[PDB]
C-alpha cells in the first residue's frame, strides 16, 4: 500500500510545483547564504 | 525528482518473522537485553533505532550487547532484532577509493558501497602450513626504510614513536609510492593499500583523504575511519574490519597492505570497554586480555604459499609512546607480536633529521630477505659504515676515525627526505651509491641535500635508460656500476 | 551424558546436565559444530551446572546447544608416531599429513612424579655459549630458564640452544611453542625439515612439535603447555630415554590463565593475576623433572612483562628452575649479544666440587670484577673516568674487556650479523677469561674482543685493528 | 616561460567558471530534495488519516497467512 501512497503523494506535490512549494523565507535566506559562501570561496 | 520516486520503489518492504528481545537497562555503553533465546554469541543484533550491537555475553537470563553507536539512542523497552549472522563486514574491490566507517557504512557520500561479499571480523589467522617465508619486497619509497630497515610482503612491521615524529607521514608515503606498481602490467606487484584511522581527529582523516586524492592514490586505498568522537566499541572494532577487508585480497591471490593508526588508541578503547564491564583491571588498568586483542589482530598479516593463492597482507601498526618509553606495557605487548620495528626518535626529529628513523634500534627480522639485489649491494655497505660511525660519535683524531665521522655525517645528510616524495628503488640505489662509494667526502655536509636534489633531476632526465636497466634486471651489474660511476663523477665535477 | 549450554561469556561456557555431572578436568564435545570444539570442565557451580573453558573459538554458540561428555580428560596421541608431526592443544594434527596413527593415548592432566622418584645426579651441559658456560653452566637433566623482556634474544638464544644441543643429541626432542608467533613456528618447521631433524618420508624424525600460537583463544594457550609436557613425559617414561623439551613462551601459560580467570568469578590477585597463579604454575612445572625412569632437559623462555622481574609471573617462576639466564635490554642496547646479564644469571651447579676449581675460580673472578665495575658506574657516569684511582682505571678496563668478550656470534644470527657463528669449547672459554683476568691483554683495545670466539680470534682482530 | 603560465591560467579560469556553476547546482538541487522529503513525509503522515484501516488489516492478515505457511 504505502508504496502507492508515496507515489501519489509525490504526484500531488509535483502538480503543485510551480517552483519550490511551501518553503518560506528560510528557503531564500539559507540559499542566499550558501550562494554567498560559494562566492566568497569562488 | 522523479529519480527520488524511483528511489522509493524497489525498496524491500517485505515483512519477515524475526526473533526479538526487549532492552532492560542501557548505560555505560553495554545494553542488557531480555529474550533473544536463539541468539548466537558474537552475533550482530539490531536495535529499533537503526543501531547495531554485538551480542557479547550470553548470560542465562539476559544478553549483554555492546552498542556500536551512541547509547543515547537506546531506551529501556526498545526492541532488539537479531540479524542471524556473526559480526560481518562488506569486502570486495568495490570499496577501493571509499571511506567506510568501522562497519562498512560509507561516510563518504558518493552513494552506497556496492559490495556482494561479506567476511567475519572475528575470523582466525592462517595456521602454520599455509604461510611461507617472506620473499617479495614492499617498497616504502623512503630511503632510510628501504635501505636500512627493509620490509617484505607478509611481514608486519611496527612504527613506534612519540607525538608528531612522522609516523602518519611514513604511512602515507608508503601508500602513495604504490601508485607506480598499481599502474603497470603485472598484477603480481600491485598492492591494494588500506588505512585504518583509530581515535584520530576527523579533520585529520578528511585532509588525509584529500591528500591521497591529490596524489591519485585513492584508486586502491580504503580508509576505515573510527575517529575520536566515535563510541569506544567502534574504535575497538575498526582494526578488525580493516583486517577483514585486507584478508579478502590475501585470500583471493592479491596483495594488501593495512596500516592501523594507532593501535595505542584501540587498546584505550578496549580498556574503556572492559572497565565499564567491571572486568578486573591489570597493569596500568589494562585488562589481561589486552594482548590477545592485538595478537589475534596482527597474526592475520600472513603470506600464503602458492598452494593457497599466493596472496599476502602486510601490516604496519602504529604505536605511540609517551615520553618515548619503549618499555611501557602496550609497546612491549606489540614489540613481541611483530616482525620488526621502526623507532622514530623525537630528538632526531627536532634536529630536522626527517624522517627520524633511529637506525640504531630499528630492525626488520626478515631484513635482507625480500630486498632487491641492487639495494642489497649498495646498502650493506651503508649499514656497516653507519654502524662504525655510530660507534664513535660520542665525542667531537686519526685518519680513520675522522674518515668514519665524515662518511657517517654525509650518509645521515643523504638519508633525509621530504614529505609525499617517494623515490623509485633505482633512484635510491643511485643516491646511496654516490654516497657510500665515496664520491661525496669532499663536499660540505650542509650541501649534501642540494646535491641530492640536483643529482636526481639530472639522472631522471638524462640517463633513464640506465635506471630502466637497473629496474628490469634488479641488480647492479659491472657495466651498470661503471656507467653509474661515470655519471656520478661527471655530475660531481660540475658542482 | 548430555548437557546443554546455559551461558557463554568469552571463552568460559557454563553447561547444565540433567544426569550425573562430569568430574572436574573432563572434556566435553559441543555437538553441532562445523569443527571440533572441546570444553574442559573447571568448576561445579551447583544445580547440576559446570563451568568449562573452551579450547577453541566460542563464536556461534547458541544458549541451549547440546554438549556431550567424553568421560575422560583431554587425551592426545602419544608415541613414536608423533615425531615430526605437529599438534594443537587437543592433539589433532595441523600439518596436513593424515591422522597420527598411534596405539596409545595419554591424558594431559596426569600427576607430578612422587618424591620417591626424583633423581639427584647433577652434571654440566656444555652449550658452546661463552657466558652461559662460564657463569651459569647448564645442568643436564634440569629445568633452565631464559628470562627476557620483549625483543632481547630469548628466541634467538633458544634457537641457538636448539641447534647446538639437539643436533648433537641422541635422544628425542619436543618443542611446545605456547603463545608465540605463527610465522616463527612455520620457519622452525621448515628449518628442521631441511636439517633432516624432521623427516616427511621416513620414521627417522627426532622432534615432536606442539603449537598453541598467539592467535589461539585463551583456553588453548593455557593448555598447550600440558600437551607438550605429556608428549615429553611419554618419551621419558615409556621409553626410558633422554628428552629435550623446549618451551617458548611459558609466560603465556600463566597470562592466558589470568585472561580466563576473571570470567570464572575469582577475586583478582596482586596485579590482576589469578589467585591461583603459584599453584597453577607449580602443578605444571612439577611434571617437568628428571626422575629415575628418564631424564627431561627443559629449556623454558620466560617473558618478563614491561621489563619487571618483580612481576608476579617471573617472580614466581624463579623458584622452579635450576639455572636462570636473565637477558637484559640494557646490555642489548650496547650491542652485546647474547644479552645475558652476568650478575643475574645463576646455576645450581656452580660448585667447586662439580665444575672443578679453575672453572669456579675464573667464573667468580669475572663476577667480582664485573660487580666492582658496576659499583663504579655511578661515579663514572658523572665525574668521568678521570676521577678514579689507578687500580680503579685498570679494573674498569678489564671489566669492559670482559663485558665485550662475553658477547658471541651465533650461527642462527648470521642473517642478522653476517659474522660466522662460533662454538667456543669450555676449556677455551676458561682459558680466555683466565688470561683476561691475569692481565695478558691489557695492551689490546676493548673492541678487539667484541663478537669473537676463542681469545685467539681476539688477538687476531687486535692485530687487524693495528694496521 | 610566460607561455606555459598563461596556457595553464586560461584552463584555470575556465575550469573555475565551470566549478562555480556545478557546485551551485549541486547545492541548490540537494537542498531542494531535502525539503522535498521533509514536506512529503510531513504530509503523508497526515494522509494516513483516512478510513482504509480495513484494507490494511486484511492485507496484514493475508501476509500473516503467507508467513505461517512458509515457516512450517
Ligand atoms: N619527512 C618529513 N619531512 C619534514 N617534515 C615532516 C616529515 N614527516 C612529518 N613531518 C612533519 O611533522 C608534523 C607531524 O607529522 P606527522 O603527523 O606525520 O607525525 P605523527 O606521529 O603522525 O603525528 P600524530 O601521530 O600526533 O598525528 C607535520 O607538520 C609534518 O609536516
Ligand atoms: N645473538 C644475537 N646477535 C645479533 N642480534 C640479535 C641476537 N639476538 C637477538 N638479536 C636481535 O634482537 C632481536 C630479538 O628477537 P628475538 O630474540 O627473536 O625475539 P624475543 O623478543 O622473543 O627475544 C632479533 O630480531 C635480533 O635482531
Ligand atoms: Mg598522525
Ligand atoms: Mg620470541
Amino acid at each position: 500500500k504505502l508504496f502507492v501512497d508515496k507515489i501519489r503523494e509525490y504526484r500531488t506535490k509535483r502538480q503543485t510545483s510551480g517552483g519550490p512549494v511551501d518553503a518560506g523565507p528560510e528557503y531564500q535566506q539559507d540559499l542566499d547564504r550558501e550562494l554567498f559562501k560559494l562566492k566568497q570561496m569562488y | 525528482s522523479s529519480i527520488l520516486e524511483e528511489r522509493i520503489l524497489g525498496a524491500d518492504t517485505s515483512v519477515d518473522l524475526e526473533e526479538t528481545g526487549r532492552v532492560l537497562s542501557i548505560g555505560d555503553g553495554i545494553a542488557r537485553v531480555h529474550g533473544l533465546r536463539n541468539v548466537q554469541a558474537e552475533e550482530m543484533v539490531e536495535f529499533s533505532s537503526g543501531l547495531k550491537g554485538m551480542s557479547l555475553n550470553l548470560e542465562p537470563d539476559n544478553v549483554g550487547v555492546v552498542v556500536f553507536g551512541n547509547d543515547k539512542l537506546i531506551k529501556e523497552g526498545d526492541i532488539v532484532k537479531r540479524t542471524g549472522a556473526i559480526v560481518d563486514v562488506p569486502v570486495g574491490e568495490e570499496l577501493l577509493g571509499r571511506v567506510v566507517d568501522a562497519l562498512g557504512n560509507a561516510i563518504d557520500g558518493k552513494g552506497p558501497i556496492g559490495s556482494k561479499a561479506r567476511r567475519r571480523v572475528g575470523l582466525k589467522a592462517p595456521g602454520i602450513i599455509p604461510r611461507i617465508s617472506v620473499r617479495e619486497p614492499m617498497q616504502t619509497g623512503i630511503k632510510a626504510v628501504d635501505s636500512l630497515v627493509p620490509i617484505g610482503r607478509g611481514q608486519r612491521e611496527l612504527i613506534i614513536g612519540d607525538r608528531q615524529t612522522g609516523k602518519t607521514s611514513i604511512a602515507i608515503d608508503t601508500i602513495i609510492n604504490q601508485k607506480r606498481f598499481n599502474d603497470g602490467t603485472d598484477e603480481k606487484k600491485k598492492l591494494y593499500c588500506i588505512y585504518v584511522a583509530i581515535g584520530q581527529k576527523r579533520s585529520t582523516v578528511a585532509q588525509l583523504v584529500k591528500r591521497l586524492t591529490d596524489a591519485d592514490a585513492m584508486k586502491y586505498t580504503i580508509v576505515v575511519s573510527a575517529t575520536a568522537s566515535d563510541a569506544a566499541p567502534l574504535q575497538y572494532l575498526a582494526p578488525y574490519s580493516g583486517c577483514s577487508m585486507g584478508e579478502y585480497f590475501r585470500d583471493n591471490g592479491k596483495h594488501a597492505l593495512i596500516i592501523y593508526d594507532d593501535l595505542s588508541k584501540q587498546a584505550v578503547a578496549y580498556r574503556q570497554m572492559s572497565l565499564l564491564l567491571r572486568r578486573p583491571p591489570g597493569r596500568e588498568a589494562y585488562p589481561g586480555d589486552v594482548f590477545y586483542l592485538h595478537s589475534r589482530l596482527l597474526e592475520r598479516a600472513a603470506k600464503m604459499n602458492d598452494a593457497f593463492g599466493g596472496g599476502s597482507l602486510t601490516a604496519l601498526p602504529v604505536i605511540e609512546t609517551q615520553a618515548g618509553d619503549v618499555s611501557a606495557y602496550i609497546p612491549t605487548n606489540v614489540i613481541s607480536i611483530t616482525d620488526g620495528q621502526i623507532f622514530l626518535e623525537t630528538e632526531l626529529f627536532y634536529k630536522g633529521i626527517r624522517p627520524a628513523i633511529n637506525v640504531g634500534l630499528s630492525v626488520s627480522r626478515v631484513g635482507s630477505a625480500a630486498q632487491t639485489r641492487a639495494m642489497k649491494q649498495v646498502a650493506g655497505t651503508m649499514k656497516l659504515e653507519l654502524a662504525q660511525y655510530r660507534e664513535v660519535a660520542a665525542f667531537a683524531l686519526d685518519a680513520a676515525t675522522q674518515q668514519l665521522l665524515s662518511r657517517g655525517v654525509r650518509l645521515t645528510e643523504l638519508l633525509k627526505q621530504g614529505q609525499y616524495s617517494p623515490m623509485a628503488i633505482e633512484e635510491q640505489v643511485a643516491v646511496i651509491y654516490a654516497g657510500v662509494r665515496g664520491y661525496l667526502d669532499k663536499l660540505e655536509p650542509s650541501k649534501i641535500t642540494k646535491f641530492e636534489n640536483a643529482f636526481l633531476s639530472h639522472v631522471i632526465s638524462q640517463h633513464q635508460a640506465l635506471l630502466g636497466k637497473i629496474r628490469t634486471d634488479g641488480k647492479i651489474s659491472e657495466e651498470s656500476d661503471a656507467k653509474l660511476k661515470e655519471i656520478v663523477t661527471n655530475f660531481l665535477a660540475g658542482f | 551424558t548430555t548437557g546443554r549450554i546455559v551461558a557463554v561469556i568469552g571463552a568460559v561456557v557454563d553447561v547444565q546436565f540433567d544426569e550425573g555431572l562430569p568430574p572436574i578436568l573432563n572434556a566435553l564435545e559441543v555437538q553441532g559444530r562445523e569443527t571440533r570444539l572441546v570444553l574442559e570442565v573447571a568448576q561445579h557451580l551447583g544445580e547440576s551446572t559446570v563451568r568449562t573453558i573452551a579450547m577453541d573459538g566460542t563464536e556461534g554458540l547458541v544458549r541451549g546447544q547440546k554438549v556431550l561428555d567424553s568421560g575422560a580428560p583431554i587425551r592426545i596421541p602419544v608415541g613414536p608416531e608423533t615425531l615430526g608431526r605437529i599438534m594443537n592443544v587437543i592433539g589433532e594434527p595441523i600439518d596436513e599429513r593424515g591422522p597420527i596413527k598411534t596405539k596409545q593415548f595419554a591424558a594431559i592432566h596426569a600427576e607430578a612424579p612422587e618424591f620417591v622418584e626424583m633423581s639427584v645426579e647433577q652434571e654440566i651441559l656444555v652449550t658452546g655459549i661463552k657466558v652461559v658456560d662460564l657463569l651459569a653452566p647448564y645442568a643436564k637433566g634440569g629445568k633452565i630458564g631464559l628470562f627476557g623482556g620483549a625483543g632481547v634474544g630469548k628466541t634467538v638464544l633458544i634457537m641457538e640452544l636448539i641447534n647446538n644441543v639437539a643436533k648433537a643429541h641422541g635422544g628425542y626432542s619436543v618443542f611446545a611453542g605456547v603463545g608465540e608467533r605463527t610465522r616463527e613456528g612455520n620457519d622452525l618447521y621448515h628449518e628442521m625439515i631441511e636439517s633432516g631433524v624432521i623427516n616427511l618420508k621416513d620414521a627417522t624424525s627426532k622432534v615432536a612439535l606442539v603449537y598453541g600460537q598467539m592467535n589461539e583463544p585463551p583456553g588453548a594457550r593455557a593448555r598447550v603447555a600440558l600437551t607438550g609436557l605429556t608428549v615429553a613425559e611419554y618419551f621419558r617414561d615409556q621409553e626410558g630415554q633422554d628428552v629435550l623439551l623446549f618451551i617458548d613462551n611459558i609466560f603465556r601459560f600463566t597470562q592466558a590463565g589470568s585472561e580466563v580467570s576473571a570470567l570464572l568469578g575469582r577475586i583478582p590477585s596482586a596485579v590482576g593475576y589469578q589467585p591461583t597463579l603459584a599453584t597453577d604454575m607449580g602443578t605444571m612445572q612439577e611434571r617437568i623433572t628428571t626422575t629415575k625412569k628418564g631424564s627431561i632437559t627443559s629449556v623454558q623462555a620466560i617473558y618478563v612483562p614491561a621489563d619487571d622481574l618483580t612481576d608476579p609471573a617471573p617472580a614466581t617462576t624463579f623458584a622452579h628452575l635450576d639455572a636462570t639466564t636473565v637477558l637484559s635490554r640494557a646490555i642489548a642496547e650496547l650491542g652485546i649479544y647474547p644479552a645475558v646479564d652476568p650478575l643475574d644469571s645463576t646455576s645450581r651447579i656452580m660448585d667447586p666440587n662439580i665444575v672443578g676449581s679453575e672453572h669456579y675460580d675464573v667464573a667468580r673472578g669475572v663476577q667480582k670484577i664485573l660487580q666492582d665495575y658496576k659499583s663504579l658506574q655511578d661515579i663514572i657516569a658523572i665525574l668521568g673516568m678521570d676521577e678514579l684511582s689507578e687500580e680503579d682505571k685498570l679494573t674498569v678496563s678489564r671489566a669492559r674487556k670482559i663485558q665485550r668478550f662475553l658477547s658471541q656470534p651465533f650461527q642462527v644470527a648470521e642473517v642478522f650479523t653476517g659474522h660466522l657463528g662460533k662454538l667456543v669449547p669450555l676449556k677455551e672459554t676458561i682459558k680466555g677469561f683466565q688470561q683476561i683476568l691475569a692481565g695478558e691483554y691489557d695492551h689490546l683495545p676493548e673492541q678487539a674482543f667484541y663478537m669473537v670466539g676463542p681469545i685467539e680470534e681476539a688477538v687476531a682482530k687486535a692485530d687487524k685493528l693495528a694496521e | 616561460v610566460t607561455y606555459r603560465e598563461r596556457l595553464h591560467r586560461v584552463y584555470r579560469e575556465v575550469k573555475n567558471r565551470l566549478d562555480y556553476h556545478i557546485s551551485v547546482q549541486n547545492m541548490m538541487r540537494q537542498k531542494e530534495q531535502e525539503h522535498m522529503i521533509n514536506w512529503v513525509e510531513k504530509r503523508v503522515v497526515q494522509s494516513i488519516s483516512a478510513q482504509q484501516e480495513k484494507e490494511t488489516i486484511a492485507k496484514c492478515i493475508a501476509d500473516l497467512k503467507l508467513l505461517s505457511k512458509k515457516a512450517q
